[PDB]
């Protein structure tokens, strides 16, 4: 029977859409929070420097955000591949459905 | 509620009356009963399950007769029309007089007393017949086949029942449960005629396909059953959470997929190509079979996998998790989707297992089909009656009045209560000749005397009436014949009823 | 029709903002929780108006009690126009519709 | 099977079970009797590395390891 | 058999995008869950008396000087305020992620299955 055949190949189709796009920002927000660290790099040192994780900006030595946002590049550094991860499988993971659909089909 | 010496009678009644009229149905020489409704259905038949069908019984014993005949109808379909003759004849003759001779119970222990002596006369009378002469069977087929009155493209393919239930006969169980009928799966074709209509190897599959799922035409790889079983196990032999955001679709349907690709590499291992899973299968069960090409056909019917793992005759696997070519897939096998008239048709043939064969039917329409499956299934039955046993046994009043006999001489020779019993069953054995001097419109008293006299020295061996020629008659003259089978059956089928109904006398709401 | 469709505005009017209590409703016996769970460890309040109103655990106790209970009661007042609006637009159905059919 | 007359009391249980030789010991004395509810049936090893399958190739040293 | 499948189509497009729209929606109101979390992440992390420029109101915001770390606010209730401790908050503002997490990830199988039965229709309504 195609249906499940059917099923799965809808699923797995828009499990894999999302490690698309989310990768490149992920780059990006690691490149960003690379380039936020070299924009208070900018300014030799500042006590006005702000990073923070909300509305509020919490006063922090940009030194300490350096390391905090480099960390932040960092975090966004990781994604990229568990995204790939994502982007790895999934992709033929519809096709395995879609490979049963076909080959019965040629059968 | 209903109770007593009514139901007694009742006991009497119902099934009288209703083997009463029936009489005149049976024979190949049968008078024809006909119905209307207060609807305006008319009926015109000598089939007494047809009319045990639309006619109504307001008596439970009229009803529990149904039963039995349904009992025979499950066993074979033919002689229930006979069994009801029987009984209700008994219960008509030794109840009336021994029951107001008082008791339920002398009557049935001689139930047993009258059911060996026949069974005692069976190993006389009945004498074996061959499945190697096709004839040999095919004379009591066409014998058999000519009941419904087709012998024409009937008979041909009764060698086809004379050759896919003899060819699937297999299975012994040690006391061989061989003898059968079932395992033969019927073919439709739209289109071909009953002339190309043949046996192919195993069970030719017609009923899931109405296209290709297994390859075209393949010849060495092997058709393979996979059985449930094929679902996922996300950890070792276990299942963990399942897929819910990026990267358990990664890691869990992953997860999903080694312990199938596990799975599926010992299906591919035994070399198949077109591979037929039955229900529980996995999308990750198809796609490594996708990697190595070989067809998974998932989500099919049991039977059609049993007619597949009897059309390779392979089994069913009891563990899929370890696989073998023993398993399913077995001898070289073969699988085969051919589109004759209308719709492909997978022939999965060279079957191991003992052969095994089905019955091909292609008529032009599918009437022209039906017609002769009908009288084919009398064959197919009556096949599988000359498997079980296989000895042919003389028609007509020739097992009846050596019976009585057999059983009067057992009152001759018991001469105690049950000698009455006796000479009230030996009493129903005269039916065949009744019904036989009714369907041929002869007198029967004579023809009575003269089956006495055709025991008093023949013991009428095969020396019954058949109303059919219409004379007492040798049934190797006329060549007819059954099977010990079908004879102590239909026999034995309405002496448990005999006994049954007289076993009631109490019906409460 | 548009009688088909007519008293269901009304209908999921009064449904609509009852569905945000059932979540209220659902956080509600959290605040409970979460009453429960302040000793006064950190500040307790009602906001209700534009103004932060200071409370208490006691001032909430009975309030998230009768909140809850609140956050119940305009369940029922929906429960009254829910079977006023979806039963006689009911009706109203097969009167304009054959009659546009006419 | 065999007939009525060699129909006889078994000294211990009455066992009917799918007979474990494949060359399996046929006799044993004082008998610890693990009696497995469970089947076996190779546990793999999804614990250890490379729980992961994007390729046929993530089979293979699952295999090894269970 | 088409025009009915024509009309018919109409609501399971609109079950679909019932659907649609609400799962996409949960994770805005996730985002303000591990928000104050982290939120209350670095609040812990750093100390009490750091500045914080907080928003004052649109095209504004106004500093102010943190002296308390382990008051923390959660919103549950009606329209209350559990100004909660550093962990607590936390773990509501964990814990709020689970609880809407299961409402809004149950809506996509639901989604496809509406254009499941859509796109059965498309077909009975295009056969």
């Amino acid at each position: 029977a195609f249906t499940e055949l059917q099923a799965k190949v809808i699923d797995t189709q828009q499990k894999v859409k999302l490690a698309d796009i989310q990768i490149e920002q992920l780059n990006r927000t690691k490149k960003h929070a690379h380039l936020t660290d070299t924009e208070i790099m900018t300014l030799v040192d500042e006590t006005n420097m702000y990073e923070g994780v909300g509305r509020m900006f919490i006063l922090q030595s940009k030194e300490a955000i350096h390391s905090q946002l480099l960390e932040k590049q960092k975090i966004a550094e990781e994604k990229i591949k568990e995204l790939e991860q994502k982007k790895s499988y999934l992709e033929r993971s519809v096709k395995e459905a879609e490979d049963n659909i076909r080959e019965m089909l040629m059968a | 509620r209903e109770s007593g010496r009514k139901v007694q009678s009742g006991n009497i009644n119902a099934a009288k009356t209703i083997a009463d009229i029936i009489r005149t149905c049976l024979g190949p020489k049968s008078m024809m009963k006909m119905l209307l409704d207060p609807m305006g259905g008319i009926v015109m038949t000598n089939d007494g399950n047809a009319i045990l069908r639309e006619i109504q019984v307001q008596h439970p014993a009229a009803k529990s007769m149904i039963e039995i005949s349904r009992t025979q109808d499950e066993e074979v379909g033919d002689g229930t029309t006979s069994v009801i003759i029987l009984a209700g004849e008994m219960l008509s003759v030794a109840e009336h007089f021994l029951e107001q001779q008082m008791h339920p119970t002398v009557v049935i222990s001689a139930y047993r007393k009258a059911l060996d002596d026949m069974i005692s006369t069976l190993k006389k009378i009945s004498i074996p017949v061959d499945i190697s002469d096709s004839d040999m069977m095919l004379n009591i087929i066409n014998s058999s086949i000519t009941t419904k009155a087709i012998s024409r493209w009937s008979s041909l393919a009764c060698n086809i029942a004379l050759d896919a239930v003899k060819m699937v006969q297999f299975e012994e169980n040690g006391r061989k449960e061989i003898d059968i009928k079932k395992y033969a799966r019927v073919e439709k074709i739209p289109g071909g005629i009953i002339e190309d209509s043949c046996v192919l190897r195993g069970v030719m599959i017609n009923k899931d396909v109405t296209h290709p799922r297994m390859r075209r035409y393949i010849k060495n790889p092997r058709i393979v059953l996979l059985d449930s079983s094929l679902e996922y196990k996300k950890g070792e032999s276990q299942t963990d959470i399942e897929i819910t955001r990026e990267e358990d679709f990664t890691r869990i349907l992953q997860m999903e997929e080694e312990y199938i690709q596990q799975l599926c590499e010992d299906i591919i291992q035994l070399k198949p190509d077109v591979v037929i899973t039955e229900k529980g299968i996995s999308d990750l069960a198809q796609h490594y079979l996708m990697r190595a090409n070989i067809t998974a056909i998932r989500r099919v019917r049991k039977t059609d996998n049993n007619r597949i793992a009897r059309a390779c005759g392979a089994r069913i696997v009891s563990r899929p998790e370890e696989l073998r070519e023993d398993d399913v897939g077995t001898g070289a096998g073969l699988l085969e989707i051919k589109k004759i008239g209308d719709e492909y048709f997978t022939f999965i043939t060279d079957c191991k297992d003992p052969k095994a064969c089905t019955i091909l039917l292609r008529g032009a329409s599918k009437e022209i089909l039906s017609e002769v499956e009908r009288n084919l299934q009398d064959a197919m039955q009556v096949c599988r009656n000359v498997l079980l046993d296989p000895q042919l046994v003389p028609g007509g009043g020739a097992s009846e009045m050596a019976v009585a006999h057999a059983l009067t001489e057992k009152s001759k020779a018991m001469t105690g209560v049950e000698q009455w019993p006796y000479r009230a069953v030996a009493q129903a054995l005269e039916v065949i000749p009744r019904t036989l001097i009714q369907n041929c419109g002869a007198s029967t008293i004579r023809l009575l005397t003269s089956l006495r006299a055709k025991h008093t020295q023949e013991n009428c061996e095969t020396w019954g009436v058949n109303g059919e020629t219409g004379t007492l008659v040798d049934m190797k003259e006329l060549g007819i014949w059954e099977p010990l089978a079908v004879k102590l059956q239909t026999y034995k089928t309405a002496v448990e009823t005999a006994v049954l109904l007289l076993r009631i006398d109490d019906i409460v709401s | 029709v548009e009688k088909y469709q007519q008293l269901q505005k009304d209908l999921s009017k009064s449904m609509s903002g009852r569905q945000k209590l059932e979540a209220q409703l659902t956080e509600n016996n959290i605040v409970k929780e979460e009453l429960a769970l302040l000793d006064g460890s950190n500040v307790v309040f009602k906001l209700l108006g534009p103004v932060l109103v200071k409370q208490e655990l006691g001032e909430a106790r009975a309030t998230v009690g009768k909140r809850l209970d609140y956050i119940t009661a305009e369940i029922k007042r929906y429960e009254s126009q829910l079977r006023d609006l979806e039963r006689q637009s009911e009706q109203q159905r097969e009167t304009l519709a054959q009659l546009q059919q006419e | 099977g065999r007939s009525q007359m060699e129909s006889m009391l078994i000294s211990g249980y009455a066992l009917n079970c799918v007979v474990g030789s494949q060359g399996m010991p046929k006799r044993i004395v004082n008998a610890k009797i693990a009696c497995l509810d469970f089947s076996l049936q190779k546990t793999k090893m999804k614990l250890g590395v490379q729980v992961v399958i994007t390729d046929p190739e993530k089979l293979d040293q699952i295999r090894q390891r269970e | 058999n088409l025009p009915q499948l024509e009309m018919l189509k109409n609501q399971l497009d609109q079950e679909v995008e019932f659907l649609s729209t609400s799962i996409a929606q949960l994770k805005v109101v996730q985002t303000k869950y591990v928000e104050a979390k982290d939120c209350l992440n670095v609040l812990n992390k750093s100390n009490e008396g750091k500045e914080l420029l907080v928003p004052l109101t649109s095209s504004m915001y106004v500093p102010g000087k943190l002296h308390d770390v382990e008051h923390v606010l959660i919103d549950v209730g009606t329209g209350y305020y559990v100004e909660k401790t550093a962990e607590d908050a936390k773990d509501f503002f964990k814990r709020k992620i689970d609880f809407l997490t299961k409402q809004m990830e149950k809506i996509q199988p639901a989604l496809q299955e509406k254009h499941a039965m859509k796109q059965a229709v498309m077909e009975m309504m295009s056969q």
